RNA sequence: AAAGAGAGUUUGAUCCUGGCUCAGGACGAACGCUGGCGGCGUGCCUAAUACAUGCAAGUCGAACGAACGGAAGUUAGUGGCGGACGGGUGAGUAACACGUGGGCAACCUGCCUGUAAGUUGGGGAUAACUCCGGGAAACCGGGGCUAAUACCGAAUGAUAGAGUGUGGCGCAUGCCACGCUCUUGAAAGAUGGUUUCGGCUAUCGCUUACAGAUGGGCCCGCGGUGCAUUAGCUAGUUGGUAGGGUAAUGGCCUACCAAGGCAACGAUGCAUAGCCGACCUGAGAGGGUGAUCGGCCACACUGGGACUGAGACACGGCCCAGACUCCUACGGGAGGCAGCAGUAGGGAAUCUUCCGCAAUGGACGAAAGUCUGACGGAGCAACGCCGCGUGUAUGAAGAAGGUUUUCGGAUCGUAAAGUACUGUUGUUAGAGAAGAACAAGGAUAAGAGUAACUGCUUGUCCCUUGACGGUAUCUAACCAGAAAGCCACGGCUAACUACGUGCCAGCAGCCGCGGUAAUACGUAGGUGGCAAGCGUUGUCCGGAUUUAUUGGGCGUAAAGCGCGCGCAGGCGGUCUUUUAAGUCUGAUGUGAAAGCCCCCGGCUUAACCGGGGAGGGUCAUUGGAAACUG
């Protein structure tokens, strides 16, 4: 992807169960390193705001320059700023493939999108940062079709989000509607990041 | 003398010409009297949009085209209207 | 200096090799305790050599990475 | 709708005033360690220092005078047009140079378009060439003969000049239209059709005149640097009367008369600087800058002058003087990269002696076409801004190994190994766009003009061509294999332990660390920030309310003249009528294109392009209101 190191360690540092549910923090939920089972100290406002920014950035696994560019682009929309930021971050094609259930995590949908296996409106796209819109259709164009990875990922599914309509019979996915801040992770604080980028 | 040139604009390997009235001497993409259209060579039929009133007046008081500009791009029939107005 | 001005520089790092009549690059800065020294010598620029067996903070002092 | 973050340091501790330092953004950057790819841009900021060498401006045989062919066609010379465009640099310049808004009843305008009259007859001579005279030599004269759309007169023709007559007007000098007498004032032919044998003709050229368009010239209001440890400056200077000169008004110049003019609202003098659209920063007002892109100005080794032309006092033109360089037979000759590449030098620092006229635009030509270092493209450089790689999913109370240990463990860590997948990228083999529509030529159809064709204008059909380049793109097979580093970890500021060292070595932006237990020095383990980058230095804005209009102060912290008389200036009690300078407001014109911002669209997305708007002025003409200031 972009950062190819271990994935449990980053979730242990932040203190949330990103990349799924709890399987990273089942044992030893403390920070990595020789230290970590010792203690933590009073984290200042810089620490708190940086922590929230790392929460968002490491959840979707995108570099900081792209993160700030997406923040600035979201700033132009109407309404709030953090809400629009997370909405645009949800619009990304890489995320939508994960939401439909074609992959397992964020770091597998990225590889499955860059290697051309995903097409939108009948034409391939190799860009994980492509911003999907309403009404476009998402498919596989039998570029892979019947492969072990996709077939396995279609078994473990939980429930797809309400704002995405996925047709497993033809592997055709769509985006029904723009999401709302209620139906996101919500295990973060979107108000902190605006203050962090204000300084 | 006054002519009707193209004034190339766009990116490398992807040109997009305007249609300007200019005094020959001046640079290609330099100062120009007035712009009266565009010209996109890339499309299947070329998309061209020319104002039929300004072009007619400019031809009718001195300005004359330059090969590709108008003189071949006036498939809209501007030169036919000029023909009729000049005889009438 | 090459503009006809004589200044006083400082040699950072542990152990240099430059003697009299040698050519070097200098950069701005200052050493707070030293009275007149108000520039630094760039290490590994023209004839200065990088500090021997320096392991970290190695872009400064001009030491090439070990193999 | 937009709307502003603080922290460390004076004390044994306080609260204030006060400086210093740090946290953000940006580069035409450079240096240090590293370095995979693609798209789009950028690249002598210093010596306006000096040039080895290749190119960067020519073209017409359908305007005219020789050889090869055997009847076409091809170059030296006279002539026509171009060389004043295109390209470069910022030296000079504090001024109508530039920006914005106007005047010109005070002006010029080749080529382009429309219109109205003509294109009638003569003459003399020169280049080329041929001889002689110089010089080995580049480098010049004399004798003789030739053509023109070369040159010079003549016939006819002016809204040009003079003397008028008559109207209609303006803003003072004055402007528009008509008629009368005279005086002056031109031309060129070349390629074709034709009748009938004389001429009569098709375009494209020539001459005169009037309109339009384009391009220029002159004048004016307002606007944008520092210094008063720079106060007087000016003698064609200011005005006037005649004249000269210019396309044009004008002390632009001259002869005479007078003694004026500018200036503390900054004259004059010195220093620095091309100006703008715009760029960086800021909550905004502001502050700093004038790379690239576009508009204007100036310059072309330094200084002066003019010729040719519609246009120049002319980058690759001429004359003279100066410094430098190069040939010389010693009488003399030649040159100007701040055009594209490139060399030396200066510097901390900046690129290839590349391919092509296929696209767009120039010059010449009737046209084919010729020339275009403009331009279209390619090489170099992480110099920037975007994009995605170096894999993915499962996988243990957790192997080996490092580090640490109060010796039970903790950590690196699902990380590895193992099992199952993928080919962005890489390798190979295959295909393989657009950018190209013309110009020319050949067919018909219709119009204007003609006595009739040839031809001209317009429409409809054939007709062939790419530097980039086998580049963009696409298909199929193969292997997780080739593809991560830099800085920091005492506080500000996110992230701690072990060994060595012993006020030494050293670190450092500030507070400050090091004197045998150092989270601050050096290494190691792991941790944090960013990632084909990461740091340091230099410069600018911020935070700095630290020049405070928005937005500060003067009893004791820096800061009230020792006090009065007062010119200029600043401000001014109550009411009525009036004006319309300030003030508010409607309309018209403009404030170019690109750039910032709003809305759509096209490149697989994004940077990047395109289409449509808005915004920006103490801006001009004109019409309103009369509360406040005048
Ligand atoms: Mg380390
Ligand atoms: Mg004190
Ligand atoms: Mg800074
Ligand atoms: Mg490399
Ligand atoms: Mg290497
Ligand atoms: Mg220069
Ligand atoms: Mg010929
Ligand atoms: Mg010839
Ligand atoms: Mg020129
Ligand atoms: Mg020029
Ligand atoms: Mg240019
Ligand atoms: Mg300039
Ligand atoms: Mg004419
Ligand atoms: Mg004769
Ligand atoms: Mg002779
Ligand atoms: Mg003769
Ligand atoms: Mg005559
Ligand atoms: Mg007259
Ligand atoms: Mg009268
Ligand atoms: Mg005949
Ligand atoms: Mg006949
Ligand atoms: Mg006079
Ligand atoms: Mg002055
Ligand atoms: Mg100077
Ligand atoms: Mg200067
Ligand atoms: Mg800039
Ligand atoms: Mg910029
Ligand atoms: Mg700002
Ligand atoms: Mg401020
Ligand atoms: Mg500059
Ligand atoms: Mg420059
Ligand atoms: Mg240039
Ligand atoms: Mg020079
Ligand atoms: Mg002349
Ligand atoms: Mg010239
Ligand atoms: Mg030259
Ligand atoms: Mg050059
Ligand atoms: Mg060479
Ligand atoms: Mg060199
Ligand atoms: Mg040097
Ligand atoms: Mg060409
Ligand atoms: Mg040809
Ligand atoms: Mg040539
Ligand atoms: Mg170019
Ligand atoms: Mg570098
Ligand atoms: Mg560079
Ligand atoms: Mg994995
Ligand atoms: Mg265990
Ligand atoms: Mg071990
Ligand atoms: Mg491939
Ligand atoms: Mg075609
Ligand atoms: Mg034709
Ligand atoms: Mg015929
Ligand atoms: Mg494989
Ligand atoms: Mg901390
Ligand atoms: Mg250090
Ligand atoms: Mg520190
Ligand atoms: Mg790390
Ligand atoms: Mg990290
Ligand atoms: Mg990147
Ligand atoms: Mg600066
Ligand atoms: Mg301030
Ligand atoms: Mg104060
Ligand atoms: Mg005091
Ligand atoms: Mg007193
Ligand atoms: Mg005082
Ligand atoms: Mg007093
Ligand atoms: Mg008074
Ligand atoms: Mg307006
Ligand atoms: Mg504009
Ligand atoms: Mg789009
Ligand atoms: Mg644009
Ligand atoms: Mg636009
Ligand atoms: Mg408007
Ligand atoms: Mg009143
Ligand atoms: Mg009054």
């Amino acid at each position: 992807a972009r950062y190819t190191g271990p994935s449990w360690k980053v979730s242990r540092r932040l203190g949330i169960s990103l990349s799924g549910t709890g399987k990273e923090l089942e044992r030893r939920p403390y920070a990595p390193g020789q230290h970590g089972p010792t203690q933590r100290k009073k984290i200042s406002e810089y620490g708190l705001q940086q922590a929230e920014k790392q929460k968002l950035r490491h959840m979707y696994g995108l570099t900081e320059r792209q993160f700030k560019n997406t923040f600035n682009k979201a700033g132009k929309l109407q309404g709030k700023h953090g809400e629009n930021f997370m909405i645009l971050l949800e619009q990304r094609l890489d995320n939508i493939v994960y939401r439909l259930g074609l992959a397992r995590t964020r770091r597998a949908a990225r590889q499955l999108v860059n290697h051309g296996h995903i097409t939108v409106d009948g034409k391939r796209v190799d860009i994980p940062s492509y911003q999907v819109s309403v009404g476009q259709v998402i498919s596989v164009r039998e570029k892979s079709a019947k492969n072990s990875a996709i077939a396995e990922s279609l078994e473990v599914s939980s429930f797809v989000p309400e704002y995405v309509t996925f047709d497993a019979e033809t592997l055709t996915g769509s985006l029904n509607r723009l999401p709302e801040r209620s139906e996101l992770a919500a295990e973060i604080n979107e108000a902190f990041i605006v203050e962090f980028y204000s300084r | 003398a006054v002519k009707i040139r193209l004034k190339r604009m766009g990116s490398k390997k992807k040109p997009f010409y305007r249609i300007v009235v200019a005094d020959s001497r001046f640079p290609r993409d330099g100062r120009s009297i007035e712009t009266i259209g565009t010209y996109n060579p890339l499309l299947d039929p070329v998309e061209v949009k020319i104002d039929e009133e300004a072009t007619l007046k400019w031809m009718h008081n001195g300005a004359k085209p330059s090969d590709t500009v108008r003189n071949l791009l006036s498939r809209e029939g501007i030169m036919e209207k000029f023909h009729n107005q000049k005889l009438g | 200096l090459s503009n006809g001005i004589e200044v006083t520089a400082y040699i950072p790092g542990i152990g240099h090799n430059l003697q009299e009549h040698s050519v070097v690059l200098i950069r701005g800065g200052r050493v707070k305790d030293l009275p007149g020294v108000r520039y630094h010598i760039v290490r590994g620029a023209l004839d200065t050599a990088g500090v021997e067996n320096r392991g970290q903070s190695r872009s400064k002092y001009g030491t090439k990475k070990p193999k």
